[PDB]
RNA sequence: CGAUGUCGGCUCAUCACAUCCUGGGGCUGAAGUAGGUCCCAAGGGUAUGGCUGUUCGCCAUUUAAAGUGGUACGCGAGCUGGGUUUAGAACGUCGUGAGACAGUUCGGUCCCUAUCUGCCGUGGGCGCUGGAGAACUGAGGGGGGCUGCUCCUAGUACGAGAGGACCGGAGUGGACGCAUCACUGGUGUUCGGGUUGUCAUGCCAAUGGCACUGCCCGGUAGCUAAAUGCGGAAGAGAUAAGUGCUGAAAGCAUCUAAGCACGAAACUUGCCCCGAGAUGAGUUCUCCCUGACUCCUUGAGAGUCCUGAAGGAACGUUGAAGACGACGACGUUGAUAGGCCGGGUGUGUAAGCGCAGCGAUGCGUUGAGCUAACCGGUACUAAUGAACCGUGAGGCUUAACCU
RNA sequence: AAUUCCUUGUCGGGUAAGUUCCGACCUGCACGAAUGGCGUAAUGAUGGCCAGGCUGUCUCCACCCGAGACUCAGUGAAAU
RNA sequence: ACACAGGUGGUCAGGUAGAGAAUACCAAGGCGCUUGAGAGAACUCGGGUGAAGGAACUAGGCAAAAUGGUGCCGUAACUUC
RNA sequence: AGGACCGAACCGACUAAUGUCGAAAAAUUAGCGGAUGACUUGUGGCUGGGGGUGAAAGGCCAAUCAAACCGGGAGAUAGCU
């Protein structure tokens, strides 16, 4: 409960370091349509290794 | 699985129809008798005639629980009533010369050969 | 496993006579008095089996002098000389623990006769 | 020395007299002897032994060739033993479980099943608070962890909440029943740390 | 602790949880294709797999338990006369599970699940 | 005094030694059994109940023992609120009275999501000087150290008798700890069955919903204790009190001043665990990398193209691993999960049809059907070709020797 | 004794054991007769005590089902 | 003070079970309560079950558990009958 | 017949837990008491500050009570911080 005096900018920065989120950095190709999008999931359009599984 | 407070019917003839056990003997902080280790208990009802009046404190054997007794083929027998057998506190050997009920094979132990040559069973 | 059932299938002995529950069964049982080796006998309805191969079980409740004795025997130890089945009882439940409530005229049960 | 093998359950032998003993069963396939550490070299005698195997691509070029220096097969995992000063092995040698036909007693250890983070109540056998009685939000909780003004802080070593379990124990002097020489079996008496397919440093009781 | 034990909660109690997969169930037999949640699909396989395993032997009793789970006969009606009979040859491995990126009002990681025929 | 919450109980402890037990000793008004007191010894252990708010105390029954203290009379941002100190009310007493009394009596809101230190866990970062994967060594740190009863020696020594050992050896208990699920059980709203009320699937039959899982009865896997295993060590070294052996100063005597030997649960090891961030960043083994060029404050200089291996990450399938990270297994040259198949287990003779009976219901096909987490097989489904990170022989000064 | 300080008075009952309770004794510090005294059936979310039944209150905790806690996305305080 | 688990008078009164405007399940009709999705640690909260014992808990059986309907047989001290 | 009995609506608030920067400046959940009366409730009246009202607690009189609130004397007075 509560804080006895508060603390710094720095602090408060040594905290944050950890927040920084990672990026992708590994955008698959597909086979047929060579579109990009994540590993093992579908494309925007609609193909998944090669092969339309997808209205 | 006999503790403090645990009410018990008497195996034998001696006057005590329903015992309480007030302690457990044989080892500090021990919690639990069973099969055939020694309690004391006191007497909360008696019968009329009988050998031992109601309220007295004297050591008892128990010889029945319904927790049972586990023998060496990991085989277990269990019982429907937590039973007990009455003593002479110093002198020891049982006051009742007749006892109901069997008894295990566990509580044969020379000092208790007595119990076992006059009850029925095991 | 493999490895485990190799074992176990081993010790099992090949010559169980096959019993329900709720069935008057005599179970001949080995005991030891230092030097002796002695066959007593121990009369009662089965109330429940376990069957897990080699640790298979089952319960044997009777009311002998004064009051009821449940007893769990082993069946694939070698204490159990053998399981001779009297009557066979027609009941339907696997586990017959209700028995333990009842005594005398409710504890009897029905026979197969099938 | 001592040997390395997977455990399988538990079950039970019957012995023919009448008692039924509880038995671990430890399958203990051909330990074979990797590298002979040594006072020369090394500045200690010892020997490094596997077992198992993995297959010819999971392997890593590191103990691929590790393996290929002795000459054998590439066991998965790796473990080190100590010599007993008079004794002296070779490379490429098979060890089989015939090493605990003559000793009676043995020594199982392995990483314990894992309990993940575990109360005090669990982890330490802490009594619990009272159920009723008054008692608010305090149950299963630790209660107090230190005294006041005096050393005005927690001692070193103080037991708390945590992790629980997944870790290295040595069950001691455990009698072994039997030992199998055809389907390389090693059935010690009672219970031994983790779970059935974990992995078990056997080795002769050093309480003699 | 859970070990060895098998079967997602999704946050809901047991009550819920049959019914939405008895609902689930009903969804993908009739549109032979369905978008939800990368778990919610996972655990369907386990409600939808044996329908169709049971829809093979075309029998009274197998169509009472049809309609013990399912409950409806529109359903056991799709089941039995087209993936009795569509599924045969196939020993198994009846659905398939496809990512299709998350859920934009929650960042749900999506999944189509759907039967291996579309044909 | 711009608040340091006051007794007692619970939980959790920790230290001291002025030691209650266990251990080692001297003297004894010590025959032995048991004591008495004193010395050394803090490794471990050190009740449950009745009465009272109690601390304490008394009592009952145990125990090897039921130690004395410190720690804000340890511990209320950990719990309680019986006591003492708010407002209500009454008795006794004091007061003309309002009211008053470590006099008694009944009733009387205990707040706080943790910044920092600390502590228990658990990662990420960089470092450890070419990079990577392993396996160790062990500085150092932690855990553990309790003990009864029963026999054997032996009814032996001792003792006129009664009673009754030391020193060693064996078995079996208690308490505490570590592990484990084969057994014994618990649990098991994810398996099977029975059944009450009522809705629904057109209705009969059969199912399902809802009523705390509606109520119940069994119960697989897991977890687990009351269940089953194992543990405290023996041994060495250096010691305390104490015991000694030779031996002057003091032609004797003395355990000591030189010298030499025993001597305890304490101390240091032995047993177990963490452990090279042990920056003093240790070792052994294996693996991987050997191409040009101008510019020049010719500097462990910086770039240009050519090259990017070992390995790793990520992503996926996931686990007896797990809060999240992490940790382990597996990714088609594949049993990692799901399914399916065959068991196993569990529950207890499904459904429909036929016969019996007026009907409820029974009987036959029938130990049937249905069976979660279990075991063994089987690529049917899902684990993707690649992209991403990670480079191109490793500074100097000295030293020991092959060209 | 809702009154008693000395006090846990003494004796009896109840309990293995009862500073509480019930009965009695009078030594009423400091009851007492409409600021009423002593009885009193019925009544009490009333105070004290005991006995059955029942129980996770406890010995001694175990497992399970839900809601939070924990991770992801969105919003986003407070005392200090 | 809020789209705040609270306060607010009168009227209408379906079905099956039921003594009933209790309760359960439904009708007519109206809603799913304006953050979700995962995981399935400690701990907290609301619950379920529990071997052997059964108040040993605690200031105190607080809290839980238990009893529970209808018809009939029977029902003590004491009593102001 | 009944300030009778059990028991919903309605009225109350005995115990416990929860909540205690709450869902809520007094509530929720599970039980709990009264429930034809000294009952309860709507609408509208009357009683006003040393005054009211009070089956009496110094309770209540607009979240305020051993003397309300708003404005004024008023920049009260403060040997105190
Ligand atoms: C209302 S009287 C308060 C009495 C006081 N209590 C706490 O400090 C004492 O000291
Ligand atoms: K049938
Ligand atoms: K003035
Ligand atoms: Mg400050
Ligand atoms: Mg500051
Ligand atoms: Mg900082
Ligand atoms: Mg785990
Ligand atoms: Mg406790
Ligand atoms: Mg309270
Ligand atoms: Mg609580
Ligand atoms: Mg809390
Ligand atoms: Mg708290
Ligand atoms: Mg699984
Ligand atoms: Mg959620
Ligand atoms: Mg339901
Ligand atoms: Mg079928
Ligand atoms: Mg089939
Ligand atoms: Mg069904
Ligand atoms: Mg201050
Ligand atoms: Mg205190
Ligand atoms: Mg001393
Ligand atoms: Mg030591
Ligand atoms: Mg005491
Ligand atoms: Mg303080
Ligand atoms: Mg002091
Ligand atoms: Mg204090
Ligand atoms: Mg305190
Ligand atoms: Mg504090
Ligand atoms: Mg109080
Ligand atoms: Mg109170
Ligand atoms: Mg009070
Ligand atoms: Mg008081
Ligand atoms: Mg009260
Ligand atoms: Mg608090
Ligand atoms: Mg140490
Ligand atoms: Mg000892
Ligand atoms: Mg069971
Ligand atoms: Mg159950
Ligand atoms: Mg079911
Ligand atoms: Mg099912
Ligand atoms: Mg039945
Ligand atoms: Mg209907
Ligand atoms: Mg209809
Ligand atoms: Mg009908
Ligand atoms: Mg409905
Ligand atoms: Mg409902
Ligand atoms: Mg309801
Ligand atoms: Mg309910
Ligand atoms: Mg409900
Ligand atoms: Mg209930
Ligand atoms: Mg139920
Ligand atoms: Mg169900
Ligand atoms: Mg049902
Ligand atoms: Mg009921
Ligand atoms: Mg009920
Ligand atoms: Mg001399
Ligand atoms: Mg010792
Ligand atoms: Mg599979
Ligand atoms: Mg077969
Ligand atoms: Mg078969
Ligand atoms: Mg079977
Ligand atoms: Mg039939
Ligand atoms: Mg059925
Ligand atoms: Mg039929
Ligand atoms: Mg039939
Ligand atoms: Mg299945
Ligand atoms: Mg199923
Ligand atoms: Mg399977
Ligand atoms: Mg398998
Ligand atoms: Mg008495
Ligand atoms: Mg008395
Ligand atoms: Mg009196
Ligand atoms: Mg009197
Ligand atoms: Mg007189
Ligand atoms: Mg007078
Ligand atoms: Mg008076
Ligand atoms: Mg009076
Ligand atoms: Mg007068
Ligand atoms: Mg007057
Ligand atoms: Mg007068
Ligand atoms: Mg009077
Ligand atoms: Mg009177
Ligand atoms: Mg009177
Ligand atoms: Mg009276
Ligand atoms: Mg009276
Ligand atoms: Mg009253
Ligand atoms: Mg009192
Ligand atoms: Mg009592
Ligand atoms: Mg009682
Ligand atoms: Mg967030
Ligand atoms: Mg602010
Ligand atoms: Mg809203
Ligand atoms: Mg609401
Ligand atoms: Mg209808
Ligand atoms: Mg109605
Ligand atoms: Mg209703
Ligand atoms: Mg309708
Ligand atoms: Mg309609
Ligand atoms: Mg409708
Ligand atoms: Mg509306
Ligand atoms: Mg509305
Ligand atoms: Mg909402
Ligand atoms: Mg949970
Ligand atoms: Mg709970
Ligand atoms: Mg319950
Ligand atoms: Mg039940
Ligand atoms: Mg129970
Ligand atoms: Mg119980
Ligand atoms: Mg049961
Ligand atoms: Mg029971
Ligand atoms: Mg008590
Ligand atoms: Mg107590
Ligand atoms: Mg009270
Ligand atoms: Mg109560
Ligand atoms: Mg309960
Ligand atoms: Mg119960
Ligand atoms: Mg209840
Ligand atoms: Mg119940
Ligand atoms: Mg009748
Ligand atoms: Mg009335
Ligand atoms: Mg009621
Ligand atoms: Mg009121
Ligand atoms: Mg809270
Ligand atoms: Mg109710
Ligand atoms: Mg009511
Ligand atoms: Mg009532
Ligand atoms: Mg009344
Ligand atoms: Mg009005
Ligand atoms: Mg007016
Ligand atoms: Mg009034
Ligand atoms: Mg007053
Ligand atoms: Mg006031
Ligand atoms: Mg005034
Ligand atoms: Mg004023
Ligand atoms: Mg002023
Ligand atoms: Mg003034």
């Amino acid at each position: 409960a509560v804080q006895q005096n508060k603390p710094t900018r720095s602090k408060r920065g040594m905290r944050r370091s950890h927040d920084a989120l990672t990026a992708v950095t590994s955008l698959s190709v597909d086979k047929t349509s060579g579109e990009k999008h994540l590993r093992h999931h579908i494309t925007a359009d609609g193909y998944y290794r090669g092969r339309k599984v997808i209205a | 699985m006999i503790q403090e407070q645990t009410m018990l019917n008497v195996a034998d003839n001696s006057g005590a129809r329903r015992v309480m056990c007030i302690k457990v003997l044989g080892g500090s902080h021990r919690r639990y008798a069973g099969v055939g280790d020694i309690i004391k208990i006191t007497i909360k009802e008696a019968i009329p005639r009988g050998k031992v009046k109601k309220g007295d404190v004297l050591k008892a054997v128990v010889v029945r629980t319904k927790k049972g007794v586990r023998r060496p083929d990991g085989s277990v027998i269990r019982f429907d009533g937590n039973a007990c057998v009455l003593l002479n506190n110093n002198s020891e050997q049982p006051i009742g010369t007749r006892i109901f009920g069997p008894v295990t094979r566990e509580l044969r132990s020379e000092k208790f050969m007595k119990i076992i040559s006059l009850a029925p069973e095991v | 496993s493999n490895i485990i059932k190799q074992l176990e299938q081993e010790q099992m002995k090949q010559d169980v006579p096959s019993f329900r529950p709720g069935d008057t069964v005599e179970v001949k049982v080995w005991v030891v008095e230092g030097s002796k080796k002695r066959l007593q006998a121990f009369e009662g309805v089965v109330i429940a089996i376990r069957n897990r191969g080699l640790h298979s079980a089952f319960t044997v409740r009777k009311i002998s002098n004064g009051e009821g004795v449940e007893r769990v025997f082993q069946t694939h130890s070698p204490v159990v000389d053998s399981i001779s089945v009297k009557r066979r009882g027609a009941v339907r439940k696997a586990k017959l623990y209700y028995l333990r409530e009842r005594t005398g005229k409710a504890a009897r049960i029905k026979e197969r006769l099938n | 020395i001592g040997l390395v093998g997977k455990k399988v359950g538990m079950t039970r032998i019957f012995t023919e007299d009448g008692v039924s003993i509880p038995v671990t069963v430890i399958e203990v396939e051909a330990n074979r002897v990797t590298q002979v550490k040594d006072l020369a070299n090394d500045g200690y005698r010892a020997i490094q032994v596997t077992t198992g195997a993995k297959k010819a691509n999971r392997v890593t070029k590191p103990e691929a060739g590790h393996f290929a220096k002795a000459g054998v097969e590439a066991g998965r995992g790796l473990w080190e033993f100590r010599l007993a000063e008079g004794e002296e092995f070779t490379v490429g040698q098979s060890i089989s479980v015939e090493l605990f036909a003559d000793v009676k007693k043995v020594d199982v250890t392995g990483t314990s099943k894992g309990k993940g983070f575990a109360g005090t109540v669990k982890r330490w056998n802490f009594r619990t608070q009272d159920a009723t009685h008054g008692n608010s939000l305090s149950h299963r909780v630790p209660g107090s962890i230190g005294q006041n003004q005096t050393p005005g802080k927690v001692f070193k070593g103080k037991k708390m909440a945590g992790q629980m379990g997944n870790e290295r124990v040595t069950v001691q002097s455990l009698d072994v029943v039997r030992v199998d020489a055809e389907r390389n079996l090693l059935l010690v008496k009672g219970a031994v740390p983790g779970a059935t397919g974990s992995d078990l440093i056997v080795k002769p009781a050093v309480k003699a | 602790m859970r070990h060895r034990k098998s079967g997602r909660q999704l946050n809901r109690n047991s009550s819920h949880r049959q019914a939405m997969f008895r609902n689930m169930a009903g969804s993908l037999v009739r549109h032979e294709i369905i978008k939800t949640t990368l778990p919610k699909a996972k655990e369907l396989r386990r409600v939808v797999e044996p329908l169709i395993t049971l829809a093979k032997t075309d029998s009274v009793a197998n169509r009472r338990l049809a309609f013990a789970r399912t409950r409806d006969n529109e359903i056991v009606a799709k089941l039995f006369n087209e993936l009795g009979p569509r599924f045969a040859s196939r020993a198994g491995g009846y659905t398939r599970i496809l990512k299709c990126g998350f859920r934009a009002g929650d960042n749900a990681p999506m999944a189509y699940i759907e039967l291996v025929d579309r044909s």
